[PDB]
RNA sequence: AAGGAGGUAAAAAUGGUAAAAAA
RNA sequence: UGGUUUAAUUCGAAGCAACGCGAAGAACCUUACCAGGCCUUGACAUGCUAGGGAACCCGGGUGAAAGCCUGGGGUGCCCCGCGAGGGGAGCCCUAGCACAGGUGCUGCAUGGCCGUCGUCAGCUCGUGCCGUGAGGUGUUGGGUUAAGUCCCGCAACGAGCGCAACCCCCGCCGUUAGUUGCCAGCGGUUCGGCCGGGCACUCUAACGGGACUGCCCGCGAAAGCGGGAGGAAGGAGGGGACGACGUCUGGUCAGCAUGGCCCUUACGGCCUGGGCGACACACGUGCUACAAUGCCCACUACAAAGCGAUGCCACCCGGCAACGGGGAGCUAAUCGCAAAAAGGUGGGCCCAGUUCGGAUUGGGGUCUGCAACCCGACCCCAUGAAGCCGGAAUCGCUAGUAAUCGCGGAUCAGCCAUGC
């Protein structure tokens, strides 16, 4: 019955929150619904290599923004308790729902 | 365009709708050009700026409601 | 020609972004404006002991910076009374929860920005290009890098001639990725116009 | 004139159709990708400089 | 699903090939000779900035 | 032929760019 | 874009390396150009002298607008007060001052940043030897490669930046994982993944393995070449970022900083207008075409990627339409942009300045925006030019490349986007 969407621009460690997250709620509860990854949606940007009128030349630069998502069965006290309190994203966006 | 409408601008009216409380003097002095032409203004010595100064241009008829600034040339210099 | 930052290349695993937050599509704007403003006002006033790195992360009011400065010494102050100001400030203009952090470098004559730094400083007190330069490179080499290169663009002396004067000893593989580069340039002012110092500092393979 | 053109904007005049983008590091309106709020030379020095998360030197 | 009407053929005779050389690899002595598990190439590739489709260029001046 | 070489062959429609001066 | 011209048609770039280039959204804005109105301790920050106002909420005259002369309110706080008062601070006003400011010149004073030769294969270090020495050598010699790639020679043996490799996209497999996909396998059904169920398959997106002439045979002294197979993958598998030492006083002071020279109630600043779109020609890149392998109307098809909250906007409705009124879902693999188009499947045209091609032309409509004249896109219906496939010349492109056809994003009120 949990929604958790990780939105990600790091995808080594934006997964590395992914199965942490499982284990812990796989270990303090029933199951946990693998982290299964989900379209990392890119914003594709580009521009010129320099500023005088240098029609070619160009670099192109992209957003990547990895998706995740957590389903859990029925939650327990544990792991609502620990797994909503204890994290360290130190940027990675986190974002949960009642669906 | 206005679809619902036609667009003019107030500072011609209140002067027009003045003027025509009597009928006064043969002169009126207009910086706007955007403007559409009205019959209300009678139609005398509109004075209208152009781009480098203010040029009367006459108005009857069949400059009915179609815009001011088309009879002020501003594009200067022909061929 | 160009040679493009070695930086803006080693954004694979040889250089983590120097801010690390992730943002909103509409927030982004505001958010890395009070950044880079950040790091502005502190660079004018937290310049003094060498300032290279600005490590920035955020997530809600979590606006910790890891300020790597190179000596905090005589920077945090007596008892802290100008770690406090500096703070207060950072509070001032940015409407969240503020962070320190002074995390120098163990070393000196690493992590070229400050490389660059004494290099340009030298020229900004006049001194001696090529020797004292050559010197640089020299201590570079010195520390136990493996390949140190400083390119000095501009007006040496004046005369009309804006040479790239320009020393090096150790390799300094640029189109390679796991040897590591640190990249670092001043921006030198002589009373008579604006040279650019650029430096290029090699470690080793393998990381 | 460029001084006061930055604060002509920067102010937002009568109409909402008289507004136009601006490099705040930088200063101009020319090509500054709003999404940013950052015009295409202020772009790549941030992007290139590494002050600037999300990106990629893209390789596509 | 994907590709176009042909790009949909091609799929097509890559399963059927593949689908044959698996219940009986008996099969596939006699098709690898006959080519019938090379896969793919193509693709209208990445579009070349200052050409147009990657190749095609602007028509030079030098005038 | 691999070379160096001693004698006899072929081979250029056109033009003026100054200069005190930097490392 | 030259030229041309005007009051102004604002500058920049110039054989290749400028000419759909700064410009990735010039109506006024933008805006640096002109005519005019006007402010000027200045739209911006910085501090002092002496004075007053508390900040600051509204309004009237005037005018094109900025600007300008006044009117209603107004009296938060420190110290000393059941009293009177002043001084002090954010706080605005005026003189004076120190000043700002200037997209004015100077890229032949500069940084940085692109170009470009050019992914061309080039620039050198180390000990030794040759040369009085500068220096040569290594790097000149032959076969070979995309390659200073490798082999052979060899007075050298090697070594670094370059090439490559480590990086990404793309092709084969795997393990994690299952709100995308599905009877693939079961139940039912409003038979439409629609209702339960399931991870098999697509997919998604991660962590590796997989290709090295490794195997087989003939040739070459080897480097390599021929033939064949194993395999999704052959001999560098396709692509991309990647661009040295250096030249060229390339390009840029109008993105930025910037040494200097320079105007300082004017080269500064605002506003409203006008130009950047002008026209006797010339030129580069371009869209469309001039037609039956075609134009036209009807039915069905398969796309991939990138978007969308004060935005995406399916739906009925009004309107032939432009779009407008009520209206669902949507912080998106779940909602909508959106119909891909050519393909295919029917019927029309019958070789014609043609149902060709719409260039231009008039009387009306929709939308954004203060505002659509100069100078907006889009709709209607009536107009329907040149164009019969282009001389000298000259461009592209070696594989899913060319040619053809549709699709999105950037910035953007709108849109001149046939551009990228």
């Amino acid at each position: 019955k949990i929604r958790i969407k990780l939105r990600g621009f790091d995808h080594k460690t934006l997964d590395a929150s992914a199965q942490k997250i499982v284990e812990a709620a796989r270990r303090s509860g029933a199951q946990v619904s693998g982290p299964i990854p989900l379209p990392t949606r890119v914003r594709r940007f580009t521009v010129i290599r320099g500023p005088f009128k240098h029609k070619d030349s160009r670099e192109h630069f992209e957003l990547r923004t990895h998706n995740r998502l957590v389903d859990i069965i029925n939650p327990n006290r544990k792991t609502i308790e620990q797994l909503m309190t204890l994290d360290l994203p130190t940027g990675v966006e986190i974002e949960i729902k009642t669906v | 365009s206005l679809k619902k409408g036609v667009f003019v601008d107030d500072h011609l009216l209140e002067k027009v709708l003045e003027l025509n409380a009597k009928g006064e003097k043969r002169l009126i002095k207009t910086w706007s050009r955007r403007s559409t032409i009205v019959p209300e203004m009678v139609g005398h010595t509109i004075a209208v700026y152009n781009g480098k100064q203010h040029v009367p241009v006459y108005i009857t008829e069949n400059m009915v409601g179609h815009k001011l600034g088309e009879f002020a040339p501003t594009r200067t210099y022909r061929g | 020609g160009n040679k493009i930052h070695p930086i803006g290349f080693r954004l694979g695993i040889t250089r983590d972004w120097e801010s690390r937050w992730y943002a909103g599509k509409k927030q982004y704007r505001h958010l890395l404006l009070e950044d880079q403003r950040i790091r502005g006002l502190l660079e004018k006033e937290l310049y003094s002991a060498g300032l290279a790195r600005v490590d920035i992360e955020r997530a809600a009011d979590n606006v910790a910076v890891t300020v790597h400065v190179a000596k905090p010494g005589v920077v945090i102050g007596r008892g802290g009374e100008r770690i406090r100001v500096l703070r207060e400030e950072l509070a001032k203009l940015t409407g969240k929860n503020v962070a320190l952090n002074v995390q120098e470098v163990q070393n000196p004559n690493l992590s070229a920005p400050l490389v660059a730094q004494r290099v340009a400083e030298q020229i900004e007190r006049r001194f001696a290009v090529r020797r004292a330069i050559k010197q640089a490179v020299q201590r570079v080499m010195e520390s136990g890098a493996k390949g140190a290169k400083v390119i000095v663009s501009g007006r040496i002396g004046g005369a009309e001639q804006a040479r790239t004067e320009w020393a090096a000893q150790g390799r300094v593989p640029l189109h390679t990725l796991r040897a590591n580069i640190d990249y670092g340039f001043a921006l030198a002012r002589t009373t008579y116009g604006v040279l650019g110092v650029k430096a290029y500092i090699f470690l080793g393979e393998v990381i | 004139a460029r001084k006061a053109l930055i604060e002509k904007a920067k102010r937002t005049p009568k109409f909402k159709v008289r507004a136009y983008t601006r490099c705040v590091r930088c200063g101009r309106a020319r090509s500054v990708y709003r999404f940013f709020g950052l015009c295409r030379i202020c772009l790549r020095e941030l992007a290139h400089k590494g002050q600037l998360p999300g990106v990629r030197k893209a390789s596509w | 699903r994907g590709g176009g009407k042909s790009g949909q053929i091609d799929a097509i005779k890559l399963g059927i090939a593949r689908a044959l050389v698996q219940y009986n690899p008996d099969y596939r002595a006699k098709l690898k000779p006959l080519g019938f598990l090379t896969r793919d190439a193509r693709v209208v590739e990445r579009k070349k900035y200052g050409k147009h489709k990657a190749r095609r260029a602007p028509q030079y001046s030098k005038r």
